[PDB]
Formats: C-alpha cells, sequence, structure tokens
RNA sequence: CGCCGCUAGAGGUGAAAUUCUUGGACCGGCGCAAGACGGACCAGAGCGAAAGCAUUUGCCAAGAAUGUUUUCAUUAAUCAAGAACGAAAGUCGGAGGUUCGAAGACGAUCAGAUACCGUCGUAGUUCCGACCAUAAACGAUGCCGACCGGCGAUGCGGCGGCGUUAUUCCCAUGACCCGCCGGGCAGCUUCCGGGAAACCAAAGUCUUUGGGUUCCGGGGGGAGUAUGGUUGCAAAGCUGAAAC
RNA sequence: UUCGUUAAAGA
C-alpha cells in the first residue's frame, strides 16, 4: 500500500525522468556570467554545441555527454 | 659406495598393495638432523636401528 | 528478353568443350569485352588493345595493363609494396 | 533432463569459445569448460631444501618458484583425482579450502 | 685422445663500470690447423643474472653478453641484451589484471639499432572491494603510445654507456612510474626484453672508450 | 692436471642443463658460454631397461657419473638450468630432476641460482593428439 | 641498380652480369624478389620466378614492377586453331606427335 | 546401430540407386 | 639447413618394436628460411542478427547504450512467396606445404583389428577468388508490448556526495569508496504462480480459459524413404507420400 | 596392458 497519489518528492527526484508521473525534464537553462566586460549569457545546460561569445569571441561552455563543463567558474542561477 | 645406519624418530603410515611396507622418515644419525622419508616392510618401532643400504632415495606419501 | 540463361556470352561457342572449361572462359571474357573507367579522362572508353595492352578512347593514352583484366589484384599488390618501400624511411 | 543450468561451461552471453588443448589427453575443450588451474610449485622437494641450502654457493639469496598453468579436461581430471562427484545440494558450491 | 687435458682456458672480462669485470672462464679447443683459437671465440655468448655483476642488486633482469675480440689470455666482452628471468617474468601476471604490452625499435648515437619492450601490470589500490580493474582500453591504448613514446627520447641521443646506466637502476620503469599515475596506478612497469639486431662495425677504439 | 685455477677459493662456474621428460633424463655440463660440453651423460647410459631409463634411480646414477667427471676435470660450481618437453607436451618436468637436483647437491657441485629456462611457445600451436585426443 | 633499392623490392627484367642490358625474369607477369644485400664484397641474393634464390652481383639493373601481361595462360587455348596461331606467330615448335605412335 | 550411421547408410543407398538410375535410365 | 664441442644412444609406450644413429642422431651456443598460430593477461566479462570475434599501429565506413525543453508526426509489430549472411567438412581455379592429419603403409596387444597406442605420410588444415546452405547452427525455450518479490555484485553511459590518491596551484579531466537511473550478460533465496516432475522472475499473469502475429505436432516404425518438381560441377539441399 | 557371450517365459 504505497501512496502513489502523494509520492515523497526524493522519490520523486530519485526516480527516472519518464517512468515518474508528471516527467518533468532534468535540464535547465543557466545565466553565465562572462568575465569579458559585462554580458550574462543564456544558455541550456546539456549544451550539445560550443557557445561562443559575441563580444569577446571566447568558449563559454565544452561539448561534452552529460551536461556541458565549463571554463573558469563563472556562477549561474536556476530559473525554472 | 657407504652404508649407512639410521634409527627410527616416528612412523608415518602403511603403504602397500598387501598394505606391508611402513613409510618411515627415520633420521641421519653420521650426519646433522636432516629427513628422508624410507618405506620399511616388516614390524618397526620408534628407535629401531635401519641398515640402508642408499642413502639417496626419498618416498613420497598420500 | 533474356535469350540465354547459363551460358551467357560462351553460347557463340555452342556445344563443344565442355560445361566447366566453358564457365572458366565465361568470366575473362565477361572481363576482355568490358569496357573500363579510364583513371585519365574519367570515362569508360577502355578499350582492349592486344593482350597487356589497353587503351583509352578518348585522349589516346595508351596504358600497359594485365592480360585479361585493366588491374591484376597482384599488380595492385606490387604497386602498394612499390610505395611502402618507396617511402620506408627514404630508402 | 538438465543436469545442470551452466549446460557444464560458462558460455552465455557469447556464442563460441575458442578450444585450448587439455594436458594429459590432448582434447580441445573449450576454455569455459576446462579445469584450468593454476599449481605454483617448488622446484625443489622440501626434504631436499635443506641440503641445497648446505650445498649451496649463496647464504639463502635465491628462492626460485613454478607458475604452470595446468590445463585438463573433465575426462581426464575425474580419473586423475581433482573433480570428484558430488551431492544434488553439493553442486551449488565454491572453491574448496 | 683426452681432448681436455689438451683443450685450454680463457677467463671473461665484463665491460667497464658494472662494479668488476671477472665473470668467469671458458673452454677453447686449441690453435691448430686452419681452426684458429679466436674463430668461435668472436662468436661466443653468455646469458648471466645480476648479484654478481651490481654490487647486491635484485637477483633477476638478466644481461646478455658477446666476446667482442680477445686481448691478452683474456676473452673481453660488451653488451649484446637484457632479459627477465622466467620465473620473475611469469610471476605477477595475475587472473584479475591487465598486462599492458609496448614494443619499438630506436637507434642509439652511434651505428647501434635495439628493439626494446615493455610490460607493465595493472594495480588494485589499497582499500578497495572491486576485484576487477579493468580499464576502458581507451587509456590502455593511450599508456601504449605514452610507453612507445618515452623509450624514443630516452634512448634516442643516448649509446650504450648511458643506456646501461639507465637500465642498471630501471630508471626507465621509475620515470613510466612516475609519468602513469595520471592514467592508472600500474604495478612494477618494466622492460622484460632487449635484444641488439644491428651492429655496425668492430670498433676497438670505441671499445677502449667503453672502458676508460 | 691443475685446470683452470691454482690456489682456490674462487669459485669455477659451469651451467648445469637438467632436461626432464617422462621418457628420458638429460643431465648436461656445459661452461659459461653454452658451447664446450664438458660431461654429458643420460638415463639410458646408466640403465640398461629402457622402462627404467626416465627413473630417479636413473637420474640420481646419471648425476653421480657427470659429478665424477666434473671434479676429475675441475670445476666447482653449477648453474641449474631446468627444462622440459615445452613445445606442445607437457610443460611440468618429469620425475628425474626433482631427485637430480638433490644428487647434484649431495656429491660436492655447489650450486649458484637455478632458473625455468623452458622453451614455452607463445600461442599453444598445434597439437600432436587430434580431435579427441588421447586415449586410454 | 639493386644496390639502391631496400630488400623485398618486387623488380623484373633484371641482369646476370652488369651490362648485358636484362636477361632475367623477362616473360608476361613474373618477377624477381630482391634480398640479402652485403657491404663488403657487393653480392645480392635474388629470388627467381622459378624459386630458386640466385646470388648477383650489386650493379647490375632490373626495371622496378613486374611484367605486364599477368594471367596470360589462364585462358585455356579451347581450340586447335588459336594454338596454330599461337605458334605459327612463335616458332615452328609444334610437329609434335607421340612418340609411341 | 548410431542414427547418424544410419542415415549415413541410407544416404549411400540413395547414391546407388541413383547411379543404378543414371546407367539404366 | 649452415657452423662449434662432448659422446653412445636418442624417440615412443603399460611393455617393446617400426624411425634416426662413430657417415655424429639426441644434446647444448650462434644464425638463416618457411608457414601456421595469437597462451599466460581471459572472467558464469564484452560486441555482433546469427555463424563467430583476442599481438602493436594507421585508414575506411557501421552500430548498441546514454545525455538529449532537437527534429518528422503514426511513419508501427509479426511475416506465404522472395532476398542477404551463414561454423566445420566438401567441391572448382591461382599461390604454398611449418605442425597436425581422412584414406594408406607398417610396428604392437588380443582368438581375430582393418580400431583405440606408437612411426611416416596423401587430400585437407593456410591465403585470394566462385559453389554448396547443412550441425547437439542449443537457451533443446519465436518476435514485439505491459504487469507481477527481494538481495549482493558486474559491463557502459549519466547524475549527486568541504572523502582518499595523482601534476604546479585554486580552474577542468584520471584511479578508488557510497547511492540512484536506463537498457545488457548473469548469480542466490522465496508458497507470486505454473507444471507430470526436473525446474522456471519465466516455462508466471491458463477451465477465474482471449494483447498482436508467424512457423510447426497428432501413437511408435516404415521414413525424411520412393516417385514427382526444383537448386547445385558433384556430394547433396528444399518440398514430400503410400502400401504394410 | 588384454579379459566376448549366456534363448523364451515363469514371481
Ligand atoms: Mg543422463
Ligand atoms: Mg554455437
Ligand atoms: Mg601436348
Ligand atoms: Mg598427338
Ligand atoms: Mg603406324
Ligand atoms: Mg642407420
Ligand atoms: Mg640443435
Ligand atoms: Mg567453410
Ligand atoms: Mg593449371
Ligand atoms: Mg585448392
Ligand atoms: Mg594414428
Ligand atoms: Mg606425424
Ligand atoms: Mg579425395
Ligand atoms: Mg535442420
Ligand atoms: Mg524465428
Ligand atoms: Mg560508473
Ligand atoms: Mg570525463
Ligand atoms: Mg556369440
Ligand atoms: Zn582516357
Ligand atoms: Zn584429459
Amino acid at each position: 500500500a504505497k501512496d502513489l497519489l502523494h509520492p515523497s518528492p526524493e522519490e520523486e527526484k530519485r526516480k527516472h525522468k519518464k517512468k515518474r508521473l508528471v516527467q518533468s525534464p532534468n535540464s535547465y537553462f543557466m545565466d553565465v556570467k562572462c568575465p569579458g566586460c559585462y554580458k550574462i549569457t543564456t544558455v541550456f545546460s546539456h549544451a550539445q554545441t560550443v557557445v561562443l561569445c559575441v563580444g569577446c569571441s571566447t568558449v563559454l561552455c565544452q561539448p561534452t555527454g552529460g551536461k556541458a563543463r565549463l571554463t573558469e567558474g563563472c556562477s549561474f542561477r536556476r530559473k525554472q | 659406495q657407504p652404508i649407512k645406519l639410521a634409527r627410527v624418530t616416528k612412523v608415518l603410515g602403511r603403504t602397500g598393495s598387501q598394505g606391508q611396507c611402513t613409510q618411515v622418515r627415520v633420521e641421519f644419525m653420521d650426519d646433522t638432523s636432516r629427513s628422508i622419508i624410507r618405506n620399511v616392510k616388516g614390524p618397526v618401532r620408534e628407535g629401531d636401528v635401519l641398515t640402508l643400504l642408499e642413502s639417496e632415495r626419498e618416498a613420497r606419501r598420500l | 528478353a533474356k535469350r540465354t540463361k547459363k551460358v551467357g556470352i560462351v553460347g557463340k561457342y555452342g556445344t563443344r568443350y565442355g560445361a566447366s572449361l566453358r564457365k572458366m572462359v565465361k568470366k575473362i571474357e565477361i572481363s576482355q569485352h568490358a569496357k573500363y573507367t579510364c583513371s585519365f579522362c574519367g570515362k569508360t572508353k577502355m578499350k582492349r588493345r592486344a593482350v597487356g595492352i589497353w587503351h583509352c578512347g578518348s585522349c589516346m593514352k595508351t596504358v600497359a595493363g594485365g592480360a585479361w583484366t585493366y588491374n591484376t589484384t597482384s599488380a595492385v599488390t606490387v604497386k602498394s609494396a612499390i610505395r611502402r618501400l618507396k617511402e620506408l624511411k627514404d630508402q | 533432463t538438465k543436469k545442470r543450468r551452466n549446460n557444464g561451461r560458462a558460455k552465455k552471453g557469447r556464442g563460441h569459445v575458442q578450444p585450448i588443448r587439455c594436458t594429459n589427453c590432448a582434447r580441445c575443450v573449450p576454455k569455459d569448460k576446462a579445469i584450468k588451474k593454476f599449481v605454483i610449485r617448488n622446484i625443489v622437494e622440501a626434504a631436499a631444501v635443506r641440503d641445497i641450502s648446505e650445498a649451496s654457493v649463496f647464504d639463502a639469496y635465491v628462492l626460485p618458484k613454478l607458475y604452470v598453468k595446468l590445463h585438463y579436461c573433465v575426462s581426464c581430471a575425474i580419473h586423475s583425482k581433482v573433480v570428484r562427484n558430488r551431492s544434488r545440494e553439493a553442486r551449488k558450491d565454491r572453491t574448496p579450502p | 685422445v683426452d681432448p681436455f687435458s689438451k683443450k685450454d682456458w680463457y677467463d671473461v672480462k665484463a665491460p667497464a663500470m658494472f662494479n668488476i669485470r671477472n665473470i668467469g672462464k671458458t673452454l677453447v679447443t686449441r690453435t691448430q690447423g686452419t681452426k684458429i683459437a679466436s674463430d668461435g671465440l668472436k662468436g661466443r655468448v653468455f646469458e648471466v643474472s645480476l648479484a654478481d655483476l651490481q654490487n647486491d642488486e635484485v637477483a633477476f633482469r638478466k644481461f646478455k653478453l658477446i666476446t667482442e675480440d680477445v686481448q691478452g689470455k683474456n676473452c673481453l666482452t660488451n653488451f649484446h641484451g637484457m632479459d627477465l628471468t622466467r620465473d620473475k617474468m611469469c610471476s605477477m601476471v595475475k587472473k584479475w589484471q591487465t598486462m599492458i604490452e609496448a614494443h619499438v625499435d630506436v637507434k642509439t648515437t652511434d651505428g647501434y639499432l635495439l628493439r626494446l619492450f615493455c610490460v607493465g601490470f595493472t594495480k588494485k589500490r589499497n582499500n578497495q572491494i572491486r576485484k576487477t580493474s579493468y580499464a576502458q582500453h581507451q587509456q590502455v591504448r593511450q599508456i601504449r603510445k605514452k610507453m612507445m613514446e618515452i623509450m624514443t627520447r630516452e634512448v634516442q641521443t643516448n649509446d650504450l654507456k648511458e643506456v646501461v646506466n639507465k637500465l642498471i637502476p630501471d630508471s626507465i620503469g621509475k620515470d613510466i612510474e612516475k609519468a602513469c599515475q595520471s592514467i592508472y596506478p600500474l604495478h612494477d612497469v618494466f622492460v622484460r626484453k632487449v635484444k641488439m639486431l644491428k651492429k655496425p662495425k668492430f670498433e676497438l677504439g670505441k671499445l677502449m672508450e667503453l672502458h676508460g | 692436471s691443475l685446470g683452470p685455477q691454482v690456489a682456490e677459493g674462487e669459485n669455477v662456474f659451469g651451467v648445469c642443463h637438467i632436461f626432464a621428460s617422462f621418457n628420458d633424463t638429460f643431465v648436461h655440463v656445459t661452461d659459461l658460454s653454452g658451447k664446450e660440453t664438458i660431461c654429458r651423460v643420460t638415463g639410458g647410459m646408466k640403465v640398461k631397461a629402457d622402462r627404467d631409463e626416465s627413473s630417479p634411480y636413473a637420474a640420481m646414477l646419471a648425476a653421480q657419473d657427470v659429478a665424477q667427471r666434473c671434479k676429475e676435470l675441475g670445476i666447482t660450481a653449477l648453474h641449474i638450468k631446468l627444462r622440459a618437453t615445452g613445445g606442445n607436451r607437457t610443460k611440468t618436468p618429469g620425475p628425474g630432476a626433482q631427485s637430480a637436483l638433490r644428487a647434484l647437491a649431495r656429491s660436492g657441485m655447489k650450486i649458484g641460482r637455478i632458473e625455468d629456462v623452458t622453451p614455452i611457445p607463445s600461442d599453444s600451436t598445434r597439437r600432436k593428439g587430434g580431435r579427441r585426443g588421447r586415449r586410454l | 641498380p639493386v644496390g639502391t633499392m631496400p630488400e623485398g623490392t618486387i623488380v623484373c627484367c633484371l641482369e646476370e652480369k652488369p651490362g648485358d642490358r636484362g636477361k632475367l625474369a623477362r616473360a608476361s607477369g613474373n618477377y624477381a624478389t630482391v634480398i640479402s644485400h652485403n657491404p663488403e664484397t657487393k653480392k645480392t641474393r635474388v629470388k627467381l620466378p622459378s624459386g630458386s634464390k640466385k646470388v648477383i652481383s650489386s650493379a647490375n639493373r632490373a626495371v622496378v614492377g613486374v611484367v605486364a601481361g599477368g594471367g596470360r595462360i589462364d585462358k585455356p587455348i579451347l581450340k586447335a586453331g588459336r594454338a596454330y596461331h599461337k605458334y605459327k606467330a612463335k616458332r615452328n615448335c609444334w610437329p609434335r606427335v607421340r612418340g609411341v605412335a | 546401430m548410431r542414427a547418424k550411421w544410419r542415415k549415413k547408410r541410407m544416404r549411400r543407398l540413395k547414391r546407388k540407386r541413383r547411379k543404378m538410375r543414371q546407367r539404366s535410365k
């Protein structure tokens, strides 16, 4: 007799992405503050391609299976 | 071609198709305390001085 | 229409000189009567001259090829070995 | 019926195992089926160790070994006292001490 | 007949700075007729282990010698190769490890060219539960390239003196162990075999330079 | 004859190859080079019977004969190289060498280090037996 | 010349003695294998199409490659007519009558 | 008698009867 | 096979012999040529649709899985006919031939062997081209989808953990430890249930009998046989009775 | 190391 209607949020986080009820995505959108002059660039979390800044022409996110690894540790926020 | 003598220290067990020989790890009197295992048929106790015609062999146990 | 089903080009001979011999001559007759793609002009005008000699129709560049094909597999192996011994440590 | 679940060997994911020759009878058996042990023997019998140590040039500065991949088959190992028969409840066991 | 009463004895002189030069004594038939006494002695070889050349080092890592010439009842030898013993090579081959191999040809400073090998066994770490200890095989290919690359720039510009002075304390194995820990902690990397396959010239002057 | 060395105290070395097989046992004394054979006595040279030439008794008699010839020719120490029929046959040595080492260590012949230089193939070449191999 | 090429160089139309303008390995689809050079006593082994390993000089020349026209004996002559034209082209080597007959 | 060698001897008998048919069509 | 040294035996067996040997076999040291083979590392491990696949490096395309707030929008599952691969053996050409070795010739043991044992050795076993399409081709277990206990591990990704060890140093990858997720080869217990039982997390959700679909069994022999048809150079393969 | 075979029922 498990409470399937009102489960635990820790259980819903530990379950698989599509196997659970709401099928919420594990991805997010992060705001990388580029150290060039001022720019704050929105970027997808599981970035599949390179990200070039339009101001300083530097690589923001490296292409990596899983989620994109970063450069020197610029800050980012979780906006949902 | 030496012929040496040896007194029995311990008795391991009996061996043979008839169960007649006795595997005896005897000792060496004329030298230091070294170890060879000899097949002796007939009755034997601990302390029986044995006539060895060849001190080069070594019998195995099972 | 497909008029012959097994003899192919060898039907010009007929009933003579054995099924196995005709089958073994069939492949090399197709090889000597098929036009080959020229590696120089890019066309398919390799016309068969006498044995050992191949001749492309356009640009008249005569090449010394195999006896029945344009390139022998042994000849390709020899050419690969010659270029390997060429670029192997500069002689 | 099937006597075992493993069907003798350990081929479960693949479909072919290259055979390796036996030692006694020299029969090609797949290596997941043949009795493949690793014997570690001192090259000198334990009663001759003292003799070679007394008659050695060095004062106990060498101790050689002998490592042999012993490779029997199940037809000769039962005859040669390795893989003796067991019970139905005893076939679910591991390596002996 | 008694040919051993007629046979002569030449003692063997090792090349310089192992620690010593005495090796042993060999039999010579005699000098008689066409067969000179220095005929087979130019072609004789030796396969001698350690603990009598390097003053109580490890007993394995044997050495292959070849007698270059003879000089006054003293047959002088020279380096020909380096092997390891069969028991040590067959030991440290565990059923639950990975054995990474390498081999490369290289030319020395002078006209000597040699084919040198390399063996490396993977290591179980301390406080490890997983008994497998394998790799993803891309690290294995990378470390084969790495151990093929390191020996090239050691034995590129180094002749027999420096390569013997490196193969006595196993400085190549310690250098591979130092440059190895970033990829995987591999256990007891050795060279296990090296042989001479190209010899340019006799060069008794270079042999005297090898002496000192 | 005095031999190679005068005023003894330094060991004169020789390589002793022991080729142990299931049907015969070889003991062989060479110098450190590997060419000049000093002494060579097999099992059949000491035992008349063909079935008993693989015996440890045959190995001990051949070893005593070899050790006597080596004491007469004047060598002291032996580096022992043990080998067997290791090409495609059993890589383990026969029963003769286990007592032949004792017979060398008994009558002189100071033993140096012993190595198992056995001819081991790379990758298990074709075996003499066949598909189902030796039977009975 | 064979002293320039490395070992294993597949060549054809080589020379026995240096200066006879090509003698060995001249038929269609045949070659030789150059091996075993020598610094002193300038000689070179060549594997011939017959399988013989002939030691020759190191100054004689050889065209690199195989002779074109390889596989000429792959086709059966398949009738007496093509054999008649072949031997009429070559030479009168064809009164081939059985010696028992 | 094994089923293997029974099938092989019936195969040989089939070959013999086929050669009999080819001999006397 | 070429050299060097010693010497009377060296193979092979339960035992001997067939074989080689004072013309130097066997044995040890050096080198040369040939072809096959990739051990130990190699595991109830991995990949491939199966058959199968294990020395190093480079090139060529292909793919499972995973990470995918990416794209199209039912494109899907199984399959009569048909088609592509398909171990070994065998067949037809070209190259070569080290070991083993169908047949074969001998040497042995037995009443008898032409067999198991030993010596030699042909086709073959090796490579590149064509054919045959069979096996205990086995998980003796069709494919796709869903559900129904647990435990400890393993292979591959992904994620989380001021833990440890690795460069020069905060900044990224490497190796070890704990947990989760997806699909994969598996292991142990169980009264989940099945079945004649062996046993099985599938061989369960089956008289409380129905998710979709394909091929096959109707007592045992005759018999996968004859006659047909069809494919193959051939051996043979596919389909396939009846009388009794 | 060699050592083959003993009809049919009838409890
Ligand atoms: Mg049964
Ligand atoms: Mg299979
Ligand atoms: Mg004729
Ligand atoms: Mg005629
Ligand atoms: Mg007439
Ligand atoms: Mg003779
Ligand atoms: Mg030899
Ligand atoms: Mg095949
Ligand atoms: Mg022909
Ligand atoms: Mg053929
Ligand atoms: Mg036979
Ligand atoms: Mg044979
Ligand atoms: Mg035939
Ligand atoms: Mg079938
Ligand atoms: Mg199916
Ligand atoms: Mg992981
Ligand atoms: Mg990473
Ligand atoms: Mg009878
Ligand atoms: Zn053209
Ligand atoms: Zn066996």
